[PDB]
RNA sequence: GUGGGAGAGGGUGGUGGAAUUCCCGGAGUAGCGGUGAAAUGCGCAGAUACCGGGAGGAACGCCGAUGGCGAAGGCAGCCACCUGGUCCACCCGUGACGCUGAGGCGCGAAAGCGUGGGGAGCAAACCGGAUUAGAUACCCGGGUAGUCCACGCCCUAAACGAUGCGCGCUAGGUCUCUGGGUCUCCUGGGGGCCGAAGCUAACGCGUUAAGCGCGCCGCCUGGGGAGUACGGCCGCAAGGC
């Protein structure tokens, strides 16, 4: 699945200070993780069509958090997009 | 790594070395898939509801047992691969579910 | 020629046509009956009337290989299932079990359209 | 009817999530096989709910009955 | 974010019992089947009925619901793995990041197409038997495509709550599924039935609005001609828009 060591992990990686579970960054950060999970169990089981619903919901998601950043602050924008490697 | 429970009906007709054959047969299948074996109790020979591979009775031993969870079904099929196994059932270990209380 | 004296009675009861085998206690039948081995033709082999002296007819038959207790089973459900275990209560066979095996299945087979709107 | 004899309340305090178990699981199946109804095994919602799986891991380890033969009749 | 819940939500792989068919064997004899009544059909190369062994496909009885899940189509033996949505408690983090959505893209019951497997039961077409004035039908006996699987198409429907999506407000009662708490009771989330105010042509709807409002999209404008013609687009075709 997705482990809590695994997400605590990511979380304390992108986060803003210590304590912060909620900024954009972390969220763009945690949704990239699922995303990435769910586009590999999705490279088998093409079949599976409610499962990709899922991960179109996920992926809208994220691409609006991060037109949100860059609406607010670039600089952190191109600093996750550079990161986490986006924009496709 | 989860805990699970391995069921494993015997064939009732078994000699002494054959069945201690069987075990440890189960034992180095068990150790092999990088399981360990948290309790383990062997109930043995008991009447079934219906005939079993023709048998009217089958011989029972059941394992508590954490294992990896990506290799589980790989160990149930090594399981069955004997003859002198009947049915193999392994489920996801959960906890007691009361009534009355 | 056995001498069984002891054995089955499989009533197998349909919308159709009643038939009753008499049996060893291994299974293997002794002598038969049906709604057709008497008279009966079309229709009235479903008769419960005609159950009745199936089951008699097969009760005679067996008391010839020299049979007296003998444990039922009854398959399907039709008219005359119930005139036939009737009959055979006292056929001067003695009857020592009565049991329904009428087989259903847990949903496997399709049906004929007229058996359906099940499946 | 069947306000003759509720299961649950003929018995004691079980575990409902044991398929092992056999003569408990026994006294919920009827006559011949059939798992019993709701309104004779005097469960809920959620418990007949796993009764209903136990009683059918049950039966594929061969510790209970799939079909019986009726009896009398 | 943390900690949990319920579930036929989805994909993949295992596996269980019942039944039907067929094959092998045993016993057994004159029918079985079928209908309003029958006939065709099957049976002395031994059937039907009965017991034992085996093969193969398909579907999952009881639980089973007035139930659940899903955006819809739809989802039901059991087990594991992969995975979507969703609900509750804490009230911890971000700080309006929101709603809708022409076009695009994906999905999309059944039947149908292509290639290849599979083929037990059922069964368009077809072949027979009946009934009838006739009977291209209802009934009965056969039976091919098909139904099942993989991959690829097709894009439709009473695809129905015939009721677009989101939000705020406006009596209650009763049944019910599933969370949490001080657990007769209180408090969320879903499904029903009756009803305030109100709405409605009426039937009815009525905190699961068809009420009061705001935002956005889709659609309507007498019946027949006709979902036809012509044109375009898509489709292997059938055919679709
Ligand atoms: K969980
Ligand atoms: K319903
Ligand atoms: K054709
Ligand atoms: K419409
Ligand atoms: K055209
Ligand atoms: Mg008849
Ligand atoms: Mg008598
Ligand atoms: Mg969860
Ligand atoms: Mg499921
Ligand atoms: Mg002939
Ligand atoms: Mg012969
Ligand atoms: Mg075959
Ligand atoms: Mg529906
Ligand atoms: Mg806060
Ligand atoms: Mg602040
Ligand atoms: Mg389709
Ligand atoms: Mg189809
Ligand atoms: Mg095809
Ligand atoms: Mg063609
Ligand atoms: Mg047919
Ligand atoms: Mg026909
Ligand atoms: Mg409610
Ligand atoms: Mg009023
Ligand atoms: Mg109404
Ligand atoms: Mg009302
Ligand atoms: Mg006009
Ligand atoms: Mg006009
Ligand atoms: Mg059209
Ligand atoms: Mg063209």
């Amino acid at each position: 699945p997705i482990t809590k060591e695994e997400k605590q992990k990511v979380i304390q990686e992108f986060a803003r200070f210590p304590g912060d579970t909620g900024s954009t960054e972390v969220q763009v950060a945690l949704l990239t993780l699922r995303i990435n999970r769910l586009s590999e169990h999705l490279k088998v089981h093409k079949k599976d069509h409610h499962s990709h619903r899922g991960l179109l919901m996920m992926v809208g998601q994220r691409r609006r958090l991060l037109r949100y950043l860059q609406r607010e602050d670039p600089e952190r924008y191109r600093a996750l997009i550079e990161k986490l490697g986006i924009r496709g | 790594m989860r805990r699970y429970e391995v069921n494993i009906v015997l064939n009732p007709n078994l000699d002494q070395s054959q069945l201690a054959l069987e075990k440890e047969i189960i034992q180095r299948a068990l150790e092999n898939y990088g399981a360990r074996v948290e309790k383990v109790e062997e109930l043995g020979l008991r009447r079934l509801a219906y005939p079993i591979a023709k048998d009217p009775q089958g011989y029972f031993l059941w394992y508590q047992v954490e294992m990896p969870e990506d290799r589980v079904n790989d160990l149930a099929r090594e399981l069955r691969i004997r003859d002198n196994v009947r049915r193999v059932m392994v489920v996801k270990s959960q906890e007691p579910f009361l009534a009355n209380a | 020629k056995r001498q069984v004296a002891s054995g089955r009675a499989y009533i197998h009861a349909s919308y159709n046509n009643t038939i009753v085998t008499i049996t060893d206690p291994d299974g293997n039948p002794i002598t038969w009956s049906s709604g057709g081995v008497i008279g009966y033709k079309g229709s009235r082999k479903g008769t419960p009337y005609a159950a009745q002296l199936a089951a008699l007819d097969a009760a005679k038959k067996a008391m010839a290989y020299g049979m007296q207790s003998v444990d039922v089973i009854v398959r399907g459900t039709g008219a005359g299932r119930e005139q036939a275990i009737r009959a055979l209560q006292a056929s001067g066979l003695q009857v020592k079990s009565i049991v329904d095996d009428t087989p259903v299945p847990h949903n496997g087979c399709r049906p004929k359209k007229k058996f359906r709107k099940a499946s | 009817p069947s306000r003759k004899a509720k299961v649950k309340a003929t018995l004691g305090e079980f575990d409902l999530r044991d398929y092992r178990n056999v003569e408990v699981l026994k006294r919920f199946l009827s006559e011949t096989g059939k798992i019993l109804p709701r309104r004779r095994t005097g469960l809920s919602a959620k418990e007949q709910r796993i009764l209903a799986k136990t009683i059918k891991r049950a039966r594929i380890l061969g510790l209970l009955p799939f079909t019986e033969k009726l009896v009398r009749k």
